[PDB]
DNA sequence: ATATATATATATATGTGTATATATACACACATACATATACATATATATGC
DNA sequence: GCATATATATGTATATGTATGTGTGTATATATACACATATATATATATAT
């Protein structure tokens, strides 16, 4: 509900599977490092644990 | 908004330089310094009195409550209320639901049932809904009032099916009912 | 700019920069012609109009008057709260400059051979009797809102404020106050009608003045809008809601231009006190299309219903009475009660957390 | 064209042509004035109430 | 021309079943973020300076 | 006619200080809404009748 993504179900033998159409107005970065940085800031992918 | 509805009866003795506008003489626009020494109300004890006081002070109770009403009644944007919520926390909304396909929706019982039904599902096709212990008597009953419990409502709601007409937009096709294996 | 029907003094250059005031308009020019004091003394035309008060242009007929101006001390009160004051007029064969200093105690007047035709009043502000020492950008921005005011009233003249032109239409200004006001322009009146939802607002002019603090012109325009709105809401909602409650909500800014026998009760001429026939007979405002317009809409009148129901419904949901010995003010459904609670005595209360801690109390305990 | 030719008055002249500064509204006007304690809906003219007031306030400021 | 005799479907309610949910304290020692503001660099521009 | 200079305004980027966690279960209690029927009860709606 911001018009960046919009999101669906892939799972299988293996859960967790979201199949993700990404919005013509959210910028997709060329620059595929930073596409990492600023997947892992906005996703969450990298849980860190003390 | 507090003091619009107060009738204050001032009386002003011995002032000294009583500057005004105009040759009337309606108000007095001398400054407030001068005006601050030479009166020596004490405010803070007819605050206290009015405090204490109760049929002055509960139409001010009630006019700022009607006024809250009003202040956060009309109010915020995206005023779009089709579905507030997206299908039902408890359902499991399919990836081609909504559109032509063979799009099944799982009527289970118990949402305790909700483990395993989204792994091994149609992701595109499969969908479900647990639903919760045993079902009113809906024989014969007026729309209005099998209308105000929530749990038959949002199977109409899920998908459009109106109870005055016929199914034509239905987000899933086939409903596929599944009870449990016991009486 | 209305003597001359609009053909001059068509530009007016208004220039407020570190305390000075530069107004500059191309006008036909003050007269050099002789005008007469009654002491005797024979004054030039511009420094009898720029030095002396009680004296001016406008103390003829009063009911073909269109002017702004009445009392012919204007000016001269210019010139007396100034510590400098230069008043340079151009009637197109001389230039007559009017110089005056130390609070208008040192005056001069002279005449130059020239060709220039209309007025420039530069003058610098006296800070000795005003509580104030600069003109701060708030005063800058009144005059300039009362230029844009001005350039709405008067299209045809092009204010101009630090050089800087202002345009002025109805529309964007009407817009300014609120999006949804409702417009309606007439040969010599301009109203919109918007909301007001902290308190009243209202914004007036007859024909170049800012009247502020009201007048009669108002008063008999909302009692016409009100005439044709409180029944047309009558049949419309079945509410009872009175002048005043309509009328608080509304912002209400009206034009009025070539106004006849204007008359007010002070000098700033802040409240139009001209009789009420003579405003009635002079203002052609259609009340009824402003009703019906404001009724048609839902933003502004459908407001009102909708708090004036939600009064009434605050007001229907207090309802209170009395009650038969009551037990322990506000009860519990599973609060038991000493039946000599409250009143003088060493009556205990008891905290548990169990319901089942409470079913053998009822029997053991006094 | 507007006639402008600058005239200089006396005191009374400039009074009686100019009485709106000097007594206030000379009009007949409705207002909402405590009479007896009641706020009631008036209509007079306040330049002749004022017209007395400037005796009453002159004998009560001696 | 409405007072009253009377009749009949409303409201618990019993127990059995069958299923939900919810307010809180606990505490690190970070996790993610919520803005957020804020100070400072530099750009342009325009109006002064010449 | 052209150098120029510095001023402030807005990007901007980081570094502050907070703010909300919920974590992840243990622990404490409580609430919820339905289907199965007769038995009263009650309360008020209509007839009539002088
Ligand atoms: N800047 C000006 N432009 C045009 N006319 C002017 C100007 N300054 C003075 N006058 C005229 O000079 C005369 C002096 O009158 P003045 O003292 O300005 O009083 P007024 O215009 O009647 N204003 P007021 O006394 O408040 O009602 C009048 O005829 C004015 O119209």
């Amino acid at each position: 509900n911001k018009g960046f993504i919009t999101w669906d179900d892939a799972c299988g033998e293996h859960g967790f599977g979201f199949k993700v159409k990404f919005r013509k107005e959210y910028s997709l970065s060329d620059n595929e490092e930073e596409r990492h940085a600023k997947i892992m800031k906005d996703f969450g992918l990298i849980e860190r644990r003390s | 908004r507090v003091k619009e509805c107060l009738t204050i009866v001032m009386f002003v003795r011995d002032m000294k330089n009583m500057r005004f506008d105009s040759q009337t003489k309606e108000r007095l626009t001398s400054p407030f310094g001068e005006i601050r020494s030479h009166i020596q109300l004490d405010a803070k004890k007819i605050s206290r009195a009015i405090l204490n006081n109760e049929a002055i002070l509960m139409p001010i109770i009630e006019a700022a409550l009607a006024r809250k009403l009003a202040a956060e009644k009309a109010a915020e944007t995206k005023a779009a209320k089709k579905a507030s919520k997206a299908k039902v926390h408890k359902h499991i909304k399919a990836n081609l639901c909504g559109k032509d396909a063979d799009t099944t929706l799982f009527l289970t019982e118990g949402d305790s049932a909700i483990g395993y039904l989204i792994d091994v599902r149609d992701k595109e096709l499969h969908g479900g809904y647990p639903l919760r212990g045993k079902v009113l008597n809906s024989w014969g009953m007026s729309y209005a009032d099998m209308l105000k419990n929530k749990e038959l409502f949002d199977i109409c709601a899920i998908t459009g099916l109106v109870l005055g007409e016929k199914a034509e937009n239905l987000n899933y096709h086939n409903i596929a009912i599944m009870t449990d294996a016991d009486h | 700019g209305i003597r001359t029907k609009f053909k001059f003094a068509n530009k007016i250059n208004v220039t407020i920069k570190n305390n000075q005031v530069t107004v500059e308009d191309n006008g036909r020019g003050i007269p050099q012609a002789m005008v007469k004091t009654p002491t005797g003394e024979e004054i030039p035309g511009p420094v009898a109009a720029w030095t002396i008060p009680k004296a001016g242009g406008n103390f003829g007929d009063d009911k073909e008057r269109v002017t702004g101006g009445m009392n012919g001390v204007g000016s001269s009160l210019t010139n007396i709260f100034s510590v400098m004051f230069v008043g340079e007029t151009g009637d197109g064969q001389n230039n007559i400059v009017v110089r005056c200093s130390n609070g208008m105690e040192n005056k001069s007047w002279e005449t130059i051979p020239g060709k220039w035709k209309g007025t420039r009043v530069t003058f610098i502000p006296d800070f000795m009797s005003f509580e104030t020492n600069e003109l701060s950008q708030v005063y800058l921005d009144i005059t300039l809102d009362r230029l844009q005011t001005l350039a709405v009233v008067y299209p045809d003249i092009q204010f101009t404020f630090n050089g800087k032109k202002v345009q002025g239409n109805f529309k964007k200004y009407a817009r300014q106050y609120d999006e949804h006001a409702i417009v309606q322009e007439q040969e010599n009146c301009s109203i919109a009608v918007g909301r007001s939802p902290d308190g009243f607002r209202q914004l007036t002019y007859v024909n170049n003045i800012h009247t502020k603090n009201g007048g009669h012109h108002i008063d008999c325009v909302m009692d016409d809008i009100c005439e044709d709105l409180i029944p047309q809401i009558k049949r419309k909602f079945k509410i009872d809601v009175t002048k005043a409650r309509v009328k608080e909500c509304l912002t209400i800014v009206m034009f009025v231009r070539d106004m006849k026998n204007m008359r007010f009760d002070s000098q700033t001429k802040e409240r139009l006190t001209s009789p009420f026939g003579e405003i009635r007979s002079h203002i052609q405002l259609d009340a009824k299309k402003i009703s019906r317009a404001i009724l048609n809409n839902e933003a502004i009148l459908m407001p009102i219903i909708e708090a004036a129901l939600a009064r009434k419904l605050a007001a229907e949901k207090a309802a209170e009475t009395k009650a038969a010995k009551k037990a322990s003010k506000a009860k519990v459904h599973k609060h038991i009660k000493a039946n000599l609670c409250g009143k003088d005595a060493d009556t205990t209360l008891f905290l548990t957390e169990g319901d089942s801690a409470i079913g053998y109390l009822i029997d053991v305990r006094d | 064209m507007i006639k402008n030719e600058i005239k200089i008055l006396s005191d009374i002249e400039h009074i009686k042509k100019r009485s709106g500064m000097y007594i206030g509204s000379s009009a007949n006007e409705m207002h909402e004035r405590f009479l007896f304690g009641k706020w009631e809906s008036v209509q007079y003219v306040p330049g002749l109430v004022k017209l007395i007031d400037e005796i009453i306030d002159n004998s009560v400021d001696e």
